[PDB]
């Protein structure tokens, strides 16, 4: 090519951050939130109560963590549903967590710790 | 079979079956069976769009060796999503211990004719779901029972919908205008190389109320000419024909889980007072060249069933674990739609 | 018979209400109340921590959901046991609650919800 390199991107992260959930019927330990608008999600961020990701400054606020990769220009997820998906209990997840500027990581594991989510160490 | 009178232990009466209740099953639609089956492989499917145009000759001399030529083709992508559905039910012990079967006296309810009863229902019910998409579909409009809006027809392949107006109210209001508007924007705008109209209640009764009609309507009363369909629910639905085109009424409503109650036949944001009724060609006809009507069918989340080709309905069973009973689960990943959303159209039997 | 019409009676409704439940050698999520005098107990019903069931301005104190149908006058159960069994926690259920009159249902499953029961969305 004029220049010569060209670059056609780099994958996605895949889905495979859980280890255990309490596998039930009605997914006990998943909930859906609706995308906020003009705002791309992907796995391992937190998202507060209202859908909308956890800045710096109300680390206390997490409510859970997303399971899924969302375009914003399609509105539509890699796997072809309208909706965002987040676990929030009874969960043990690979340390591998995305966070804002500045957001503290210990504040938001221990908000995350009550509501009975576990992070496993995870290697370089 | 013998058993307990009704006021003593010691003298015996004879029972009879049972006499079953179900609610009404609609059909019509998928009866016809013009939607075609095609099972895909993924979460997503895409197609193809193409077209081209011809235009006439023009005599040109022997001799001068004069040539025309033609223009060249153009293509076209799209893209649609696909509608998730799921249910599950469960069985113990505590149904099974001591039950006696309505049918029978004595005999015991067994595992077998639970499962084949949940079964039946929740087939029933998927069943039902089907119709009511089916029906949402030729709307031109597949929107979930919920209200949430899956895909748009009309803007996916860039056309806008016609209505056509009766002014069946009005003693001097033309009816076979309209009619010959009708067929002639579907042969028209068909694009390519029998017309159904599904009716409502009021505009059948107002359309055969007309004086104009009702010297062709009266003629075909007789048994012999109306032989020449059942939705599920009737064995035999008022059905009219003039002009080429046949009108049907389908009196078909399905329940949520809310109580709200869905009309198959009508038109959003329209009051049911005023007659409504939809307009689609047949073409189940066609079979295997049906490229028109289609639905697809994708695999479920299941570790075993990945990429597999999509299936109908799928449906597993699993252990409570220490025998404590067992678990039934049903899926299905479903999505009509149609490929000439030009050919749908809107009937109302109100002036402009 | 004379008038005609002769009734035999109705089903009393059937244990089938629980889709999922931890199941542990002692029975972790149910418990066993001693029932009160003459009072029928039937599956649905909302049992407080006395065994005696809810009624107005008691949606706080909800404690479990009956499970066993007993025949006040047979003074046992339709099973031949003398307790009445109430699920107590970590289950899913049918929305089938039966409730006593004027008594508010989002408070009682609110209350409920709390000690880690689900419903399941159930409708005709």
């Amino acid at each position: 090519a004029y220049q010569g390199f060209t670059k056609l991107g780099n994958r996605e992260p895949l889905n495979d951050i859980i280890l255990w959930e309490q596998i039930t019927p009605t997914g006990h330990s998943r909930k859906e939130y609706t995308p906020q608008a003009s705002t791309e999600y992907r796995v391992g961020e937190v998202l507060k109560a209202d859908g909308t990701k956890v800045q710096a400054g109300e680390e206390a606020q997490a409510d859970s963590v997303c399971i899924v990769n969302f375009y914003a220009d399609l509105q539509l997820s890699y796997h072809g549903q309208l909706k965002v998906v987040g676990i929030h209990r009874d969960a043990e997840l690979k340390d591998l967590l995305t966070l804002e500027a500045s957001v503290d990581a210990a504040a938001v594991k221990t908000a995350l710790a009550a509501k009975g989510i576990d992070f496993v160490p995870t290697g370089l | 079979m013998l058993t307990n009178s009704e006021k003593s232990r010691f003298f015996l009466a004879d029972l009879t079956g049972e006499v079953q209740s179900i609610p009404n099953t609609y059909g019509y639609i998928s009866n016809l069976g013009l939607f075609r089956s095609a099972p895909i492989t993924q979460t997503t499917f895409l197609m193809d769009l193409t077209d081209w145009d011809v235009s006439l000759l023009d005599a040109v001399d022997r001799d001068s060796r004069k040539a025309e030529t033609s223009a060249p083709e153009r293509v076209r992508q799209i893209s649609f999503p696909m509608m998730y559905f799921k249910e599950v039910e469960s069985i113990t012990p505590d149904e099974i211990q001591g039950v006696r079967q309505p049918g029978t006296a004595n005999e015991l309810t067994t595992e077998a004719v639970v499962r084949a009863k949940k079964l039946m229902k929740i087939r029933t019910k998927f069943d039902i779901t089907r119709e009511f998409l089916f029906m949402q579909a030729l709307k031109g409009k597949v929107v979930d029972a919920r209200g949430t809006l899956y895909a748009d027809l009309y803007k996916q392949f860039d056309v806008e919908k016609k209505t056509v107006y009766f002014d069946l109210d009005n003693p001097n209001a033309d009816i076979d205008a309209s009619i010959e508007e009708l067929r002639m924007h579907m042969e028209d705008e068909a694009k390519t190389g029998e017309i159904h109209v599904v009716v409502d209640r009021v505009f059948f009764s107002k359309l055969v109320k007309h004086p104009k009609i009702r010297d062709a309507y009266l003629a075909q009363q007789t048994p012999l000419a109306w032989q020449q369909g059942t939705d599920g629910v009737q064995a035999h639905m008022n059905t009219f024909y003039y002009g080429g085109v046949k009108f049907v009424q389908y009196n078909g409503k399905f329940k949520d889980k809310r109580g709200k109650v869905h009309t198959l036949v009508s038109i959003d944001s329209v009051a049911a007072t005023v007659g409504v009724g939809h307009a689609f060609p047949n073409v189940s006809m066609l079979g295997e060249a049906n490229n028109i009507f289609e639905v697809a069918y994708g695999p479920c989340p299941k570790m075993g069933y990945a990429n597999t080709l999509g299936q109908e309905l799928y449906v597993f069973e699993y252990e409570k674990d220490r025998d404590e009973g067992i678990d039934f689960e049903a899926h299905s990943y479903m999505l009509p739609y149609c490929t000439r959303p030009q050919l749908l159209v809107d009937v109302r039997a109100d002036a402009k």
